[PDB]
This record gives C-alpha cells, structure tokens and sequence, in this order.
C-alpha cells in the first residue's frame, strides 16, 4: 500500500479522471487482484425482486433575511 | 344613471405609441394634453419613480376633469385612485396638515395574500348544548359530502353564527374556518310537514363532492391609511369608516413603514403605489403647499395630479399674488400641462357624444343651432340644452328634437353671458353691497 502511495499520487488523479477517464494502469491490474479478493452479487440479481427507485431534484431559493445572512457570512469571511 | 363624466370609457390613446387619436373613447378633441397623460400614466403603471406633480392648467370648461376621469377608468379597480377636492382638507376635527398626510396615505395599496380555508358540504345534524342564564356553549357538527363523513366540533362563535344563519338538518353550507362565515347555498332534501315557523324553500342543490377541507388564497387590498387607523388603536377599530380618527402620531407612522418594508422583502406584500388627484387646488393656502412641497420626497408619495383655473391669483393666508395662485418654491417642483379652448368643428361631435350618451336624438339644424349657442356659451351651456329640449320635445309629442325646441330652451333658461347682463341691467332690485329698493 506503499506502493500505492505512488498510487496515491493515480489516487489522486483519480479526481484527475473523474475529470478525464482515459487511463488504463491499475484498472486491469486490479482485475487481476480483485479476481480473488472480493466477490460481487449485484443489485441486478436482487432489484428483479423489486420494483423501481427514482430521484427527484428540486431546487430552492434564499429568503432576503436568508440570503441577508448569507452574505453577513460572506461579509464575516470578508 | 348618466352624470356628467359617464361617456368616457379610458383615455383613447395607443398601447405601442401613444398618439392622441382625433376621436376614440369619449375624450375627444384634444391632442396636446391627453399624449401628455398617457405619458404619465405610463409612468405609474410602471410604478417606479416616486413623488411628482403634475398640474393641468387651463381655461375652465376644457375638460381638466374629463382628463382625470379618462385616466381613472383607464387605471381600473386595481389601483388606488383618491378624488380629493381641495376643500375637504380644512376640517374641525384634526389638523390642517395631518388631512394632507392622510390624503396622501390613502392612495398607496398595500396588496397582501393569504390563506383561508373553506368548507362545503351537507349538513346532517347540528348539537347545540347550551346553559342557563348566561354561560358558554358546546357544539358538535356532523357533516357529509359524498366521499366524507366528520363530526366537527364549534366553540361560542361558531354557535352564535349558526343560530343566526338557523342552519337545520339538510343545507348545503360553506364555512370559511379562518373568518367564520357562513353562507347557505340551498338544500337536498324538502321542506318537512311537521313544524310551522321553518321559512322560505330555497334552491334545490345536490350533495357537493370532492373533499371537506379546501384551501383557498385570497388577495386583500387596503390603503396605508387602514394600516394607520387598525395599528393606531387599541379597542376604537372602525373609525376609518366614521371618520373619528382624531391624530395619529409619528412614532405610528414610523414603525408602519418599516413593517411595510419588512413586508414588501419578505414576498409577502407588494406595494402598489397610486394616483392622488386634487381637484383646484388653488384654493389650498400656502400652510399646505409647504407641507406638499416636502411629502413628495420618500418612498411612500403618489404621483400627485392636480388641477388648476386661475390666472395670478392671490394665495390664500398671504398678501401676494402668482401664475395659478401657487407659490414660486412649489412652481418648481410641479410640471404644467396647457389646455386650450376648443374648436367649433370639435364642440359638434362633443355634443354629438354627449347627445347619443344621453339617448337624444336630433335633426342637423338643431345641431348647427347647438353648436352655435356653443360657441357662445361654452359646453355647459349646450348640454343643458340638450337635456331640456329632449324633455320639451317629450311635452309636445314629438320623436326627434328641432330648432323650435332649442329656441324653446334658450328662451327659457338663460346663459351666464345674458344674467350678467340682466344683472347689469336692474341694478335697482338687485341687493349689491348698498341697499335696494322696491318699485
Ligand atoms: N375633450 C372632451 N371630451 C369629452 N368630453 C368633454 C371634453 N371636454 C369637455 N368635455 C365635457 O365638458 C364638461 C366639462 O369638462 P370639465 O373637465 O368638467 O371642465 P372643467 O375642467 O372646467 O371642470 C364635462 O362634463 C365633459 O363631459
């Protein structure tokens, strides 16, 4: 895990290619570990059972007393 | 019925330019003065610039009013529009300069919303405990509509409101819960055959459906002055009817615009600033206008329109006199608009509106005959005549009025311009600032 100290240096451009995922390293040396391991049963095998789960985003807005006290936070961090 | 000022429907004038039509909804006639009021009713409908003065000088009988009321059916009963005449504002019971402050403050609306919620449903049976001689009330209220079926409570208010509606077994009610009224829109079954005094068979309406709780959003539009008179008094509510407000001190008005302010940032109420109309104004002497000149300098003023008739005229509570009869400091703030007199091309489609509003009808040489009587004696004159010759052509059984009945009619009644002279004449008989005397 030291050496994936260097791979902490791929751990952090992992936000990198969270940007950009065009690289390929550790991922087919991962396939290689993760044959042993770990072992996936998936939602797939198990959400047949069920039925459906949708999220819904809806956004908001600052009152003036709130958006008054936001920016008194922002004039704080002034 | 039909007044004076009830053929104007608006102002006649264009949504994308606002050029004076020669002849569109009533006003007709003038060009110069109606583009001018379009202008600033533009500028209040986009309520933004606070605390003008528009004064509409010019000749009497031009039609000074006609352009406030053009502007008045043109706003709708939306906005605020106070009619005041200068002559209201000396009165007894408060001071001078505070009528002005309430004059002012009755012309801002505040446009507040809420949230009231109403009942529907038919009535099944009513339970009404009640004590002796004096004592409190339980009520217990079972209603249904086609899906519901509650048993409400009442307290004393709702009891003394039911046995005021007498609300039996079987009526289609609505009871607003956050006012408390109650209004019967009919019943469901007939009227039974077992007791006497029940009283009239109302409309015969079926079991309401849908739920028992709906909500409704109101919107309640009262002038500063109600928020002054509700906030200045402890018990003495509805004396913004009677007029009983004695003095409201600053300290009140300082604090209702702050919540005002408060109230207009929290989304919950919008100011809608209006329009104060002051009709001849010169008779206000200069303890009012030098109120006005500093009222017009807050937030909170309406876009004061004001009329005027007078040449240099003397002001009132001074010894000097001034163009209009108002002060050189207060003639700086204002903005003029002329009148002029009119044409006699123009006094005979005038009196053509006014005779098609008043449901005459005339003969072409009864209408050259009017508009000459026009020329000579203005348009307060001519419609008078208009009036009159209808009723003597009504005498004498006649369909459409004549010359003879215009001749009738000036006979009879006599224009200012001849009493003068019949004043001028017998100056014997007539009480001057000497004596009289008797043949
Ligand atoms: N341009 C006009 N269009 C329609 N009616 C008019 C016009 N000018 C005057 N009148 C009529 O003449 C009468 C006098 O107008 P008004 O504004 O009362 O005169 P003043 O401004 O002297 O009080 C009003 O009843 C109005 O109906």
């Amino acid at each position: 895990h030291d050496e994936f100290s260097e791979w902490f240096s791929k751990d952090i451009e992992s936000h990198a290619q969270s940007n950009t995922k065009l690289n390929e390293d550790q991922l087919k040396r991962l396939h290689m570990i993760l044959k042993p391991f770990m072992l996936r049963r998936v939602k797939k095998h198990v959400q047949k059972e069920l039925g459906d789960k949708i999220e819904i985003d809806v956004f908001c807005e600052l009152s003036y007393r709130q958006r008054a006290m936001y920016q008194s936070l922002r004039n704080q961090i002034s | 019925l039909i007044a004076a000022h009830s053929h104007i429907r608006g102002l006649g004038v264009d949504a994308d330019t606002l050029e004076p039509r020669p002849s569109s909804q009533g006003l007709v006639g003038q060009e110069k003065a109606r583009k001018a009021a379009a202008v600033v009713l533009e500028m209040i409908k986009q309520g933004k610039i606070a605390g003008r003065a528009v004064l509409i000088a010019g000749p009497p009988s031009t039609g000074k009013t006609a352009i406030a009321m053009g502007m008045a059916q043109s706003l709708g009963q939306d906005v605020p529009f106070t009619t005041l005449a200068a002559s209201e504002i000396f009165s007894l019971e408060m001071s001078k300069t505070e009528a002005l402050t309430q004059a002012f403050r009755k012309s801002i609306g505040v446009r507040i919303k809420e949230e009231s919620e109403i009942m529907e449903g038919e009535v099944v049976e009513i339970q009404i405990d009640r004590s002796v001689t004096g004592g409190a009330k339980q009520g217990k209220l079972t209603i249904k509509t086609t899906d519901m079926e509650a048993i409400y409570d009442m307290g004393s208010k709702m009891i003394d409101a039911m046995t005021k509606e007498r609300v039996m077994a079987g009526d289609i009610i609505s009871i607003d819960k956050s006012s408390g009224k109650i209004t019967k829109l009919g019943r469901s079954y007939a009227r039974s055959r077992d007791y006497d005094a029940m009283g009239v068979d109302t409309k015969f309406l079926q079991c309401p459906e849908g739920e028992l709780q709906k909500r409704k959003e109101v919107v309640h539009t009262v002038s500063l002055h109600e928020i002054d008179v509700i906030n200045s008094r402890t018990q003495g509510f509805l004396a913004l009817f009677s007029g009983d407000t004695g003095e409201i001190r600053s300290e009140i008005r300082d604090q209702i615009n702050t919540k005002v302010a408060e109230w207009k940032e929290e989304g919950k109420a919008e100011i809608v600033p209006g329009v104060l109309f002051i009709d001849e104004v010169h008779m206000l002497d200069i303890e009012c206008f030098s109120y006005i000149n500093r009222a017009l300098e807050s937030d909170l003023a309406p876009i004061v329109i004001m009329a005027s008739n007078r040449g240099v005229s003397r002001i009132r509570g001074t010894d000097y006199k001034s163009p209009h009869g108002l002060p050189l400091d207060f003639l700086d703030r204002v903005v003029i608009i002329n009148t002029h007199p009119y044409t006699p091309d123009e006094l005979r489609q005038i009196l053509s509106i006014r005779a098609q509003e008043e449901e005459v009808d005339l003969t072409p040489d009864a209408l050259a005959l009017l508009t000459k009587i026009g020329q000579e004696a203005g348009l307060r004159y001519a419609s008078n005549l208009i009036t009159t010759s209808q009723l003597i052509a009504a005498k004498r059984r006649a369909k459409q009025v004549g010359v003879e009945d215009v001749q009738r009619s000036f006979k009879l009644f006599y224009d200012p311009a001849r009493s003068v002279r019949f004043v001028q004449e017998s100056e014997k008989r007539l009480i001057g600032n000497d004596g009289v005397v008797d043949f």
